[PDB]
């Protein structure tokens, strides 16, 4: 599996 | 603030890493995960160092760091 990076929104 | 790389390592060892900040709500990243594993948020829980992560914990909360490794198990 190739590498998986998320960023997750500040705004919720 | 500042943002740490998680690393988030499910059931079957697969792994996902998410970019948080220290002060967003970890119930960001659960709901994230679960979207893109395909299953209801609520059929998972989410352990730091064995510990269940509340939806309203931060990673300032918890003392995570840099590549700190989540665990995910069935609910």
């Amino acid at each position: 599996a190739e590498e998986r990076v998320v960023v997750i929104s500040s705004s919720e | 603030g500042e943002y740490i790389k998680l690393k988030v390592i499910g059931q079957d060892s697969s792994e996902i890493h998410f970019k948080v900040k220290m002060t967003t709500h970890l119930k960001k990243l659960k709901e994230s995960y679960a979207q893109r594993q395909g299953v209801p948020m609520n059929s998972l829980r989410f352990l730091f160092e064995g510990q269940r992560i509340a939806d309203n914990h931060t990673p300032k909360e918890l003392g995570m760091e840099e590549e700190d490794v989540i665990e995910v198990y069935q609910e």
